[PDB]
RNA sequence: CAGGUCUGUGAUGCCCUCAGACGCCCUGGGCCGCACGCGCGCUACACUGGCGGGGCCAGCCGGCGCCCGCCAGGACGCGCGGAGCCCCCGCCGUGGCCGGGACCGCGGGCUGGAACGCCCCCGCGCACCAGGAAUGUCUUGUAGGCGCCCGCCCCCACCGCG
């Protein structure tokens, strides 16, 4: 299977044994499309291929709901744009930056009477956030700019598989886990 | 364009062994499938060439998870009809899966075939129950309602 | 006389069958029912619930 | 069949140059400064679009066969939004005048007949609509 | 003689045009009266407030009238088939109509 | 000047001569419409010279008469002028009054 | 704050804004439109001529983004 | 290499940046015959950018302007098409718009006609709802 | 429930009215005014966008042709018939700009007995660059986006029901 008929998935395994459950390519079909209902069952979530819930949440704000035919051609081209400065395969760097950009602690009252305590983000979570702060990055940045959406879409995926704050993603993954160190 | 009955219409004869439907939101597709050389016409036009570029893989793909030389040997006419773009290209692979399956039949040969399918995508071979629900007085969703102005 | 100042035509007066009422006729099939009027007698017309 | 082989957009751009080069159609050059269709708001920019709307009316037409579809059907083909307004956009049909045009030339080139009701591709024309295509094959 | 009389029995109810259909059938069987030929169904639909005022959240009623049509083919001697109409089974409320 | 002719041109000007100048509005109703029997009868007290007819609308030759229209409660005295013919006298007669918060 | 060059750039610095999009690996319109302050409609028509060229070659072509990377270069 | 600065046509500076059929289109925000293209497009071509106007042909472009018949433009377009009291049609451009206008609401109020009288007040003209959108700046 | 409807009703107690009528009609005008406060909605604030051609996809359910007109619409006939979004190639390209389309001046139509109703053509080019305190709806074919039909109806939907 090669995704966008240009990249394969066999190189394509996540570092993070704790993360690497929760994110899947065995189930990649080139054009992430598939129909199938995620909404059904509590973790089938989890059992779908990383770039297909990219692909979902790229359509927001409403203007731009439903459109996944033109959110998947914008990731096939901020993958083109990743492998042409990355030089490396763009599913592989995906995966390195949904393992990034999700934080391991965040805050939570705790049946306090406003007194937040530590918490810590389940392994499902984790991905579910790390996917959608890296479209919602990109979002806020491509809204008054000459910069396309694909360009810094595929920019935040960039900064994020390294770990450069310049990722709107990791700012927030830092943020959400500095106050829950002192919520602790 | 509903489920009428125009099978015959588009083309008489031909000794079209099977008539399959492969149905997705509202769209039906009937195949028609006999010996060829491999050819597959969707809405009397190349399967390739489908309108939804990006989705043009979508219809391809049951012949790429079964392998070519078996496709290789059939002739099918696709006739899609009702629905929308997306569902005419996920009703089309429904229809060339169950049709392509039907010469295999009840073998041994059939069930693999079904099974590998099943495997690659489920639901290829098996319809989507999903379909559209009504609105209701007070909403102009199906399920959303009006805001309330007081309280 | 009277007649030049009785009843000339300024457009169509149309009324619910039974009421007698220009308000909501609902002719949709040429059936001229008040709304109000029809839910009395729809049972009678034989029209019926999901 | 050969004009489906073709993609279809590649068929309409080299037939807009053939029935240019061909002299068929000859755009009326009054048409050319309207606007088709009251749903659209500044008109053409292409300048050799009545060749390429000829070129996609023949190859409807040729679709068509024996349905021998109407200019007001055609003129519904063309149809768009007319955006624009406070008020929401609705489907507004293209000029009846600038699709009437092109079936007349059809019609006096012979290239599609009169039919019951709408006119149909002709014989005569139908071979240069297929000849062209599995030219481009 | 022989021309081609169109009966057409319109109904309301589906149980009562079933009957119909029943006794048509019957009757023309031997004279190679066609089988029933279902028309669409016209779910004619009114929706209408339930209130006569306009007070409470607004409510909508749904009513449907749903027709049910059956046309019948039989080509045959006329004097006969106005034998079948009273042969068949009367059925109150429902009517049947025959066009040459 | 009034849609070309000059004022003593235009108040000779026959109603169907001055039509083809006039509006849309104007055309059909003193053309392919026309009117009734009393707005004629308007007209013909004019033409004695020497109303409720908020649908009528100016003659040429009426110029320089001033003709009371009804507002639905008092006769608002309405004056006829050049640059106002073939225009309907009812956006010359106003029925409300000034929003005077 | 917008990219003043607008139309055929300017006379001989448009063969130094050349050689700074030829420098880089790999191009797209709204890159060289802020990098090199010139304007994407710009862009479009100069790019073309660089491909023209035989400098580049547009890995990905579409109407939405169209996107190039240097043939070669290399030495 | 080939662009020019902005130049002052019919008392505005027309911008030599943007697109030529559409830097005519602020032409002192009164005016456009065109509708986008056609006055261009009868004498030159569009998408010129601008700033590459030849003087003669930006005189030709002045010409069709001034006189629109001359040049056999569709008497449906035009700024006038009537003339309340000429009763010619032609294009009317630039200043000549508020001229032509203020002579227009200036006859409104010779002749006493509801739709003058609500300008007076400022009041809306064509559009009928006050009750509620006419709060306006707080004042109609 | 002292919720709402006596103004849907040859449903109706009682009071009023009852030929200078509160009967029933007829002409004209209002309900649609508007310093302003508030409730549904609608369209925007742009590039995941606007604008041009091309592909072309429904369902509740459903007529068309030919010719003329810039459209709007018309004439003359007959027996029939189909979306947006999205996809594809161009263009503009971060500029209150070609975003947006409020207003406002001619003009062309329509319907009716009659515009003040609606449609359309060239102008004209308003706020709005993302909305405080608050608040509402929603868990799959759902939200949201996007069309379409019908009800009332001379014309007319930013509405309701689908």
């Amino acid at each position: 299977v090669a995704l966008f008929n240009k990249w394969p998935l066999t190189d394509v395994k996540c570092q993070d044994e704790s993360l690497e459950a929760y994110i899947s390519i065995d189930n990649h079909s080139f054009v992430p499309h598939s129909a199938g209902r995620w909404s059904a069952k509590r973790f089938r979530k989890a059992k779908c291929p990383v770039v297909e819930r990219l692909t979902n949440s790229l359509m927001m704000h409403g203007r731009n709901s439903g459109k996944k035919l033109m959110a998947m051609k914008t990731v096939g081209e901020a993958f083109e744009l990743i492998n042409l400065y990355t030089g490396k395969n763009p599913v592989q760097v995906l995966v390195d930056a949904v393992a990034n950009s999700g934080p391991r602690e965040d805050s939570c009252r705790i049946g306090k009477g406003v007194r937040r305590q530590s918490v810590d983000v389940s392994p499902l979570r984790r991905v579910n956030i790390g996917i959608y702060n890296i479209a919602t990055g990109a979002r806020k940045a491509a809204f008054r700019k000459v910069r396309p959406f694909a360009e810094c879409l595929a920019e935040e995926i960039m900064n994020a598989a390294a770990g450069a704050d310049k990722s709107y993603a990791i700012s927030q993954r830092n943020s959400v886990e500095r106050i829950a160190v002192s919520n602790r | 364009d509903l489920l009428e009955r125009n099978d015959i219409e588009v083309r008489e004869r031909d000794k079209y062994t099977v008539h399959t439907l492969g149905k997705k939101k509202n769209s039906v597709a009937v195949a028609f499938v006999k010996a060829g050389k491999g050819d597959i016409l969707v809405n009397n036009v190349p399967l390739a060439l489908v309108r939804p570029e990006i989705l043009r893989t979508k219809v391809s793909e049951p012949i790429m998870i079964l392998g070519e030389s078996l496709f290789k040997g059939l002739d099918m006419n696709i006739k899609v009809a009702g629905g929308g773009h997306v569902s005419q290209i996920y009703a089309v692979r429904q229809a060339i899966s169950r049709g392509v399956l039907a010469s295999v039949k009840d073998e041994a040969a059939r069930s693999e075939l079904r099974a590998k399918l099943v495997s690659y995508d489920r639901q290829l071979v098996v319809s989507d129950p999903r379909r559209c629900e009504a609105k209701k007085f007070g909403g102009r969703g199906a399920r959303a309602r009006r805001q309330k102005s007081y309280r | 006389m009277r007649e030049t100042e009785f009843c000339t035509h300024i457009a169509h007066k149309r009324e619910c069958r039974i009421c007698g009422n220009y308000n909501s006729v609902y002719r949709k099939y040429g059936l001229f029912i008040c709304r109000r009027c029809f839910k009395e007698n729809a049972g009678k017309i034989g029209f019926v619930k999901l | 069949s050969s004009v489906t082989r073709v993609p279809a957009d590649v068929f309409i751009n080299s037939f807009a140059a053939h029935l240019k080069n061909r002299g068929i159609i000859k755009c009326p050059a009054f048409t050319d400064y309207v606007k088709t269709g009251v749903s659209r708001q500044y008109a053409p920019r292409d300048a050799d679009w009545f060749y390429i709307k000829a070129a996609s009316v023949i190859r409807h037409f040729y679709i068509s066969g024996s349905h021998s579809i109407g200019v007001a059907g055609l003129a519904r083909k063309y149809s768009s939004l007319q955006k624009g307004k406070t008020t929401p956009h609705h489907t507004k049909r293209a000029s009846c005048k600038v699709i009437r045009s092109i079936v007349s030339q059809f019609l006096g080139q012979k290239l599609l007949i009169a039919g019951e009701r709408g006119r149909h591709i002709s014989p005569n024309g139908r071979k240069m609509v297929e000849d062209f295509a599995e030219g481009l094959q | 003689m022989h021309q081609k009389y169109t009966i057409i029995v319109v109904g309301k109810d589906l149980k009562l045009v079933e009957r119909y259909v029943k006794s048509i059938v019957k009757e023309g069987r031997a004279f190679g009266i066609s089988g029933p030929c279902r028309a669409p169904v016209r779910r004619l639909t009114i929706t209408t407030r339930k209130s006569p005022c306009g007070e409470g959240t607004n409510t909508w009623h749904r009513f449907e009238l749903r027709m049910y049509k059956r046309t019948f083919w039989v080509t045959c001697g006329g004097n006969d088939i106005s034998t079948i109409l009273s042969k068949t089974v009367v059925i109150p409320g429902i009517q049947v109509t025959v066009e040459v | 000047n009034f849609r070309g002719v000059e004022v003593e041109k235009l108040a000779t000007m026959k109603i169907t001569d001055i039509l083809p100048k006039l509006n849309a509005r104007c055309r059909r109703r003193i053309g392919k419409h026309g009117l009734s029997m009393k707005h004629l009868r308007f007209v013909n007290k004019l033409r004695l010279r020497r109303t409720h007819l908020r649908d009528m609308i100016i003659f040429p030759e009426m110029i320089g008469m001033t003709v009371s229209v009804y507002n639905g409660r008092q006769f608002i005295p309405v004056e006829i002028k050049p640059p106002m013919v073939g225009r309907a006298l009812r956006e010359y007669s106003m029925s409300y009054k000034i929003v005077s918060h | 704050k917008v990219d003043y060059p607008t139309l055929f750039a300017d006379e001989a610095a448009m063969n130094e804004a050349l050689k700074f999009i030829k420098n880089s690996k790999c191009i797209t319109h709204t890159q060289i439109c802020e990098r090199l302050r010139v304007s994407v409609a710009l862009a479009k028509r100069v790019m073309r001529q660089l491909v023209k060229s035989g400098d580049f070659a547009i890995v990905s072509k579409s109407s939405r983004m169209t996107i190039f990377k240097n043939m070669t270069k290399k030495e | 290499n080939d662009y020019r600065d902005l130049l002052r046509m019919f008392n505005t500076n027309i911008q030599g940046k943007v697109v030529l059929e559409c830097a005519l289109v602020g032409i002192k925000g009164i005016g456009r015959r065109f509708a986008n293209v056609a006055l261009k497009k009868a004498n030159i071509d569009v998408h010129k950018r601008a700033g590459e106007l030849t003087a003669a042909e930006e005189d030709a472009l002045m010409k069709v302007l001034e006189d629109p018949l001359s040049h056999g433009i569709p008497a449906w377009m035009l700024n006038r098409n009537n003339d309340f009291e000429s009763g010619k049609d032609m294009h009317i451009l630039v200043n000549t718009i508020a001229s032509t206008h203020r002579a227009d609401l200036e006859r409104l109020r010779k002749t006493r006609c509801e739709r003058g009288v609500r300008h007076h007040h400022n009041l809306k003209v064509r559009g009928q709802h006050t009750k509620s959108t006419g709060r306006r700046g707080h004042v109609v």
